[PDB]
Formats: C-alpha cells, sequence, structure tokens
RNA sequence: GCCUGGCGGCCGUAGCGCGGUGGUCCCACCUGACCCCAUGCCGAACUCAGAAGUGAAACGCCGUAGCGCCGAUGGUAGUGUGGGGUCUCCCCAUGCGAGAGUAGGGAACUGCCAGGC
RNA sequence: UCCUCCUAAAGAGUAACGGAGGAGCACGAAGGUUGGCUAAUCCUGGUCGGACAUCAGGAGGUUAGUGCAAUGGCAUAAGCC
C-alpha cells in the first residue's frame, strides 16, 4: 500500500500558501466513498445479489452486504428496504487499496479518455469518475467475461468549495488535468 | 451530534431511576479522566466524592482515563460510603452502556461492598 | 347525497382541574394521548398504556408554571 | 384569480358582518380607493368596477385589488323541500366595513388616479371615497 | 414647536374614553425619559392639523403639560377605522 | 376467513388446547409455538393440526 | 467571588442568527486499535489503548437587543349588568377588559461536591 | 349499528335529509424486552438506457413512519432492527 501514505505527506499539509484558515486543522479530508452496481434485468427475484456482491468483493477489500431499497423502483414489486443492488462503502486504508487496483491493473474494458476535468463543481469538491463496469482485472485464468457488472464512483469529503476539493483531488492517480 | 445522542441513550433509564429515587450514585466519563459522586435523596447535598483528577491518585495512574483506574475509583467510593455508613443505594449508568469503564467503577464498587 | 351519519358522543372526558381529589386518587383526562399536559413528573407516578392518569395518593392536585421537555404536568399537594 | 384555492371545504355559513378590519389605508401604492360604507361587495361589482375605471387609465400603470372574497354564495334549487342539504353555488362574495381599502394605484399622477376613482363613486352598493398617502 | 396644553386625566376606559371624545379633547399619553407614564387629554383636532404637515415628527414638541414645559417627541398615533379625528396618541419625553 | 384455522395439542399431554387464524397465503411454513398451558401450569410447544 | 466539570432544583423570556475569547487546570476534536470488544460491510458507532497536533468545529463565558419571548400605561377589540335605537351593530350609565404595537425587559440562574484561581 | 372533525356558546351534554368522511378485516408479526438506530420534501449531479429508475451532496424539520381510512402524540420513540 503506497497511495494513502502518499495521502499521508503530499497531500494538502502546506495548502495554507493558498487557502485561508484559522486552524491548520481545517485542511480538506475524504470521507467516504459510496459506490453502486446495478441489478438490472434481475430485480424482480434478485437472489443472485449474494453472488454479484461476491464479485465486487473480488476486488474490494470489504465484506459484501446488499443495498436496501428507498421510496421503491418504478413497479417492479419493491417495498420498503427492499433488496436491490450492491454499493459495498469504502473507508479508511479501503479507498486507497482499490485506487491502487482501479486502471492499475483492472484495465481489459476501459474507454477511449485521457484526462478527466478539473474545475469540474458540484457546490462542496466532491469528485466523480465514469467508469460503467468493473473494467475486469486479469488472472492466471480466465474464464471470467460474460457481463462484468457495473460501477459508480463518487467521493465524499470535509471540503467546503469546488476550489478547496480541487486541492485534495491530488489524493489518487487517476487521469486528471488541469 | 455525540452530546444529542448520549442523552438518547439515558433519558429512558432516568424516567425509571426517578422512581425509586433514595440516595444515588452518578458517573462521568470522559476520555481522559473519570469521575462519580453519590448525592443525597433530599436534592440539596453530595455524600461522597471520588475521581482521577484527585491527587492522591492521579500520580499513580500511567493513563488517567484507564479502565484500571476506573476500578480504582470504584474500590474507594465504596470505601468512603462504608465509613460514612450509606447503603441501599441507587445506581445510573449515566448515559453509558454496563460493560465499559462505567460497569468497571460500579461493580468493583459493589464487589467492595457499595450495592446498588 | 347530502351528508351521511355525523356519529354520537365522540367521549372525551377531563378531571385534571382545580384541587382534585385528597381522598385516593387524582385523576388527568381521557384524550387518547397524554404525556405533559395533564402528566406526572418527578416521583409522582399514575399513567400506563391507555394514557389516563391516575395516581394513587391523598394528595390534592396542585398546578405550577414548567417542568421537564418544558411540558406542564400536575403536582400534589402535601395536605 | 380571485377565488379561494387548495382549500378542503366548498360550502361556507352565510355569515354576519362583525369585522372590523386592519386594511384601513394604502399599503404599498399612492392612491386608492375606500368603501366608507358596509355591506357585501360581489365578484360582479367589482367586475363592473374594473370595466369602468379602466377607462380612465386605459394604457396607464398597473392596477391592485387589496379586496378579496372568502365565502361562496350558496342558493337551494327552486323544485324541492326544505333540508336535503346545504345549495348549489352562485357568486363569490366579501363582506365590507366603511373603514377598508379596496384598491390601490401608484404608476399615474394624483389628478389621473382622481380621475379613476372618481369615475368609481358610481355602480356599487356603497358610495366610496377617494383616498391618498399624502405626508402623513 | 407646536405648543399644545395638555390637562392630567385619573379617569380610563371604554365609558371615560368616549366621554372624552365626546368633547374638545381625545386620550393621549406620555412615557420614557426614567420618569412615570402620564396620562393626559389633547385637543381632538389642533393636534390632527398639526400631525398632518408631518413635520410633527421631525422636532421637539414645545408642550405645556400640568402647567409646565418638558419639551417631547411625537412616537406614535392611533386612528380608527373611519373616524379621521384620531383615535388615541403616543409621545415619549424629550 | 379464508386464511382458515388451525388446532394444535399440547406437549403435556393434557386434553386443553390452543387454536388460532394462522394465515398461509404468503406464509405457509408450519405453525409450532411455545405456550404457557393452563392444566399443568407449564410452557410447552403446540403441534400438529386438528 | 470567579474558571471548568457533574448533579439536584430549573427545564426555550436557556430557541433563531452573526462575532469575540480561551483550554493553564478543565474540555472537545484529535492520536492508536497487530493483542479486550465491535461493525447487516465500515474502529463511523461501541469499547479498549492514549497525549503527537488543533483551539478551528464544538464547548463554557461574554458581545451584537433584529426576530421568537416577557412587558408597563393609554387606547381599541370583546362583554358581566342595566336602559334605549330606522334595525342585526349601534348609543348611554356602571363593573370588567384583551391580543398585536410602544417604553422598559430579554442572549438562563443557583446550591452542593472535587478540582483551576 | 359502530366510528370522527367543524358548526356547538373558554364547566358539561347538544338539534338539523347542517358542512364532511370511514369500519364490518388483518397481524406469530408490527406481539414481550434488553440494546442499537433515525425521515419526508425540494434541489444539484447522474450510466452502458430508460414510458417508470441509481446513491450521494445542498436546503429543511415533532412536514416520514405506525397493517388498513382519520386525527393527534411520538426519538424515552409507541417509528425499524
Amino acid at each position: 500500500a503506497k497511495l494513502h501514505d502518499y495521502y499521508k505527506d503530499e497531500v494538502v499539509k502546506k495548502l495554507m500558501t493558498e487557502f485561508n484558515y484559522n486552524s491548520v486543522m481545517q485542511v480538506p479530508r475524504v470521507e467516504k466513498i459510496t459506490l453502486n452496481m446495478g441489478v438490472g434485468e434481475a430485480i424482480a427475484d434478485k437472489k443472485l445479489l449474494d453472488n454479484a456482491a461476491a464479485d465486487l468483493a473480488a476486488i474490494s477489500g470489504q465484506k459484501p452486504l446488499i443495498t436496501k431499497a428507498r421510496k421503491s423502483v418504478a413497479g417492479f414489486k419493491i417495498r420498503q428496504g427492499y433488496p436491490i443492488g450492491c454499493k459495498v462503502t469504502l473507508r479508511g486504508e479501503r479507498m486507497w487499496e482499490f485506487f491502487e487496483r482501479l486502471i492499475t491493473i483492472a484495465v481489459p474494458r476501459i474507454r477511449d479518455f485521457r484526462g478527466l476535468s478539473a474545475k469540474s463543481f458540484d457546490g462542496r469538491g466532491n469528485y466523480s469518475m465514469g467508469v460503467r463496469e468493473q473494467i475486469i482485472f486479469p488472472e492466471i485464468d480466465y474464464d471470467k467475461v460474460d457481463r462484468v457488472r457495473g460501477l459508480d464512483i463518487t467521493i465524499t469529503t470535509t471540503a467546503k468549495s469546488d476550489e478547496e476539493g480541487r486541492a485534495l483531488l491530488a489524493a489518487f492517480d487517476f487521469p486528471f488535468r488541469k | 451530534d455525540k452530546k444529542s445522542a448520549r442523552i438518547r441513550r439515558a433519558t429512558r433509564a432516568r424516567r425509571k431511576l426517578q422512581e425509586l429515587g433514595a440516595t444515588r450514585l452518578v458517573v462521568h466519563r470522559t476520555p481522559r479522566h473519570i469521575y462519580a459522586q453519590v448525592i443525597a435523596p433530599n436534592g440539596s447535598e453530595v455524600l461522597v466524592a471520588a475521581s482521577t483528577v484527585e491527587k492522591a491518585i492521579a500520580e499513580q495512574l500511567k493513563y488517567t482515563g484507564n479502565k484500571d483506574a476506573a476500578a480504582a475509583v470504584g474500590k474507594a467510593v465504596a470505601e468512603r460510603a462504608l465509613e460514612k455508613g450509606i447503603k441501599d443505594v441507587s445506581f445510573d449508568r449515566s448515559g453509558f452502556q454496563y460493560h465499559g469503564r462505567v460497569q468497571a467503577l460500579a461493580d468493583a464498587a459493589r464487589e467492595a461492598g457499595l450495592q446498588f | 347525497g347530502g351528508s351521511t351519519r355525523n356519529g354520537r358522543d365522540s367521549e372525551a372526558k377531563r378531571l385534571g382541574v382545580k384541587r382534585f381529589g385528597g381522598e385516593s386518587v387524582l385523576a388527568g383526562s381521557i384524550i387518547v394521548r397524554q404525556r405533559g399536559t395533564k402528566f406526572h413528573a418527578g416521583a409522582n407516578v399514575g399513567c400506563g398504556r391507555d394514557h389516563t392518569l391516575f395516581a394513587k395518593a391523598d394528595g390534592k392536585v396542585k398546578f405550577e408554571v414548567k417542568g421537564p421537555k418544558n411540558r406542564k404536568f400536575i403536582s400534589i399537594e402535601a395536605e | 384569480m380571485l377565488q379561494p384555492k387548495r382549500t378542503k371545504f366548498r360550502k361556507m355559513h352565510k355569515g354576519r358582518n362583525r369585522g372590523l378590519a386592519q386594511g384601513t389605508d394604502v399599503s404599498f401604492g399612492s392612491f386608492g380607493l375606500k368603501a366608507v360604507g358596509r355591506g357585501r361587495l360581489t365578484a360582479r361589482q367589482i367586475e363592473a368596477a374594473r370595466r369602468a375605471m379602466t377607462r380612465a387609465v386605459k394604457r396607464q400603470g398597473k392596477i391592485w385589488i387589496r379586496v378579496f372574497p372568502d365565502k361562496p354564495i350558496t342558493e337551494k334549487p327552486l323544485a324541492v323541500r326544505m333540508g336535503k342539504g346545504k345549495g348549489n353555488v352562485e357568486y363569490w362574495v366579501a363582506l365590507i366595513q366603511p373603514g377598508k381599502v379596496l384598491y390601490e394605484m401608484d404608476g399615474v399622477p394624483e389628478e389621473l388616479a382622481r380621475e379613476a376613482f372618481k369615475l368609481a363613486a358610481a355602480k356599487l352598493p356603497i358610495k366610496t371615497t377617494f383616498v391618498t398617502k399624502t405626508v402623513m | 414647536m407646536f405648543t399644545i396644553n395638555a390637562e392630567v386625566r385619573k379617569e380610563q376606559g371604554k365609558g371615560a374614553s368616549r366621554r372624552l371624545r365626546a368633547a374638545n379633547k381625545f386620550p393621549a399619553i406620555i412615557y420614557g425619559g426614567k420618569e412615570a407614564p402620564l396620562a393626559i387629554e389633547l385637543d381632538h383636532d389642533k393636534v390632527m392639523n398639526m400631525q398632518a404637515k408631518a413635520e410633527f415628527y421631525s422636532e421637539v414638541l414645545t408642550i405645556v403639560v400640568d402647567g409646565k414645559e418638558i419639551k417631547v417627541k411625537a412616537q406614535d398615533v392611533q386612528r380608527h377605522p373611519y373616524k379621521p379625528k384620531l383615535q388615541h396618541i403616543d409621545f415619549v419625553r424629550a | 376467513g379464508i386464511r382458515e384455522k388451525i388446532k394444535l395439542v399440547s406437549s403435556a399431554g393434557t386434553g386443553h388446547f390452543y387454536t388460532t387464524t394462522k394465515n398461509k397465503r404468503t406464509k405457509p411454513e408450519k405453525l409450532e409455538l411455545k405456550k404457557f398451558d393452563p392444566v399443568v401450569r407449564q410452557h410447552v410447544i403446540y403441534k400438529e393440526a386438528k
């Protein structure tokens, strides 16, 4: 593990040179990465969610758990906390464990891209990267590609503005450009 | 908010402890210290005091908030209660679950005679 | 129609007013929900799952200003 | 537009006129119309006033209406006995008292506001009075 | 500066106020300035024709109250829904 | 109702029994529950229909 | 008497919103969770092991009195009780009298206990 | 027949084929409890793609929920686990 150690020394610890604070403890931090994988056309049975979560847990270090629904989804018979997908939310060391597998070894299904925008916005500085699939990691034999399954990513941080979060964006090796 | 979450874990217990009354024992946690006080049935007096801010014991600690220091305070509350003739006490878990430093104090005090 | 029915009684009863009781029991009201307007606080007790307060005491009722969660409550009289 | 909406009840008590009002002076504008009399003021009576006052200020300023109807008039069917529930709606109406201000203007000269509010001294169940902000 | 004469009243309420307004005066008060409130009667039209010129709310007034001078400021005035010659009036000490 | 009743017998060997309306139309797996037996004053399974 | 803490009384006229100040001793954040315990996964939480940093967030105290809240006095609304009216609210005599606004108040207090002074 | 508000007079019952709406069955669970937990709605942003539609962040708050219409307690949750 090297990328979280880079976050402990090389990221925002000199930010007082560019951003105004009353304490050096105000510099921005990463809180969580929620994640999402959609059940798609299996929504009306969804007993496969345990078997889909188990293969997200093949690139994540977390133990699988199943997403409960909110406000229902369409007319598919979704009621209260009905199990409907997977998040398997990342905190602490597990966030950068994943960002040392993502587009380092998990590569053979990526799309044509070269750099995501740094001047992007939400109002707090919480960045996102479009990937659509779990993009596959290579094994000694596979025999693993049939549908690959989905992936969505948006970070959550202590930042109060989009240019404060632009200094925290330094926390990753993913292609972002100024 | 943890100050607010603590009173959500405590109000229901206080709302049955008020139906017992009598001479009562309360505990105060914090992460760097621990304290306890015995309060009178009139609501106007304090009968026994002990803590890890007490100069006699603070010098004996490797850490002023430690579980062993909570048991050491518990054994002192029961000692002082015995010399002051205090019995049949009502215990308050003071917003904390009965396995942490709150129990380490109150159980050690009860095995030192202070029922509860 | 034309409005229909409009049911009988809708019974609701009120006892917790002035120096009520003084013999063996003091009372609140029958209003389907009650926890602070005519309720007990401190060492006083008299209410269960039915939300009608009936406290078992020879103390008369007493009224006083405020109590826990800024609710009004009712108290007992010493003699 | 000049009618109660997002309500849960459709019919109201016929009512008596006892309200004293606090709509007793021009609120945002400079010139207006005061009731200076008592009774019922209908949607029809204010339509007749709107049609009239518009002829003095044909292309001149915005006009504001300070009165609003809160009560519908209900009347029973003709070929039916007493009882069987409250009657069917006809028109919307407001109760009025002498102190109440009904209309406001601002984007015109004071002698053109008078030209419109003197024209309103007609077609109404009260003998209205023209009023203005003044200095005090 | 708008010298008006103020006599002190030891009557109060609806019956007295109606009996006052039926004459040449209407009810008024003076308060503030670390001194008690004072209930007075004032001229029912002189004050209306003065305050209508608005500088009454821009200047310190030369009132004569219980025979004597104190200087006062116009604070607030109470109007009647349809009777133009005032309902009640407030002053504060200067 | 159309959900029917089930009558279960005491595992204390008593003639006194227990009866309930437990619906099978969504949840068909059998009812086999503990209750207080009023003839021996014990907490026993009530089992097997009729 | 004050600084902080716990509690009993008191429970928001201790709420809303914007600052100052300080952590000495308090306190919270914060630090560790290879070894007790714990997580529908997650050291977030619970619990254990703590003093490297912050004084920001929060906290205590105080400041800003615009709002919520208290509140004179006068007046009005309403009406106990008598009497009257071209009239369904309106007048007289006598008792009562809001609510909202104005002056003034208001940004919790205080005893017991250990500790900072 | 049962059941609910307004009208209905600051003690209390209360008329009208007055203003207006429901029940006639379910639940071993939503029951017992120790502990733990805390919305709606509006907004910003979405994907291989949408007749419907993801999880976050921003605003907000006894506005969600309680087996069922209706109202009110409600986090000590009586809401769910």
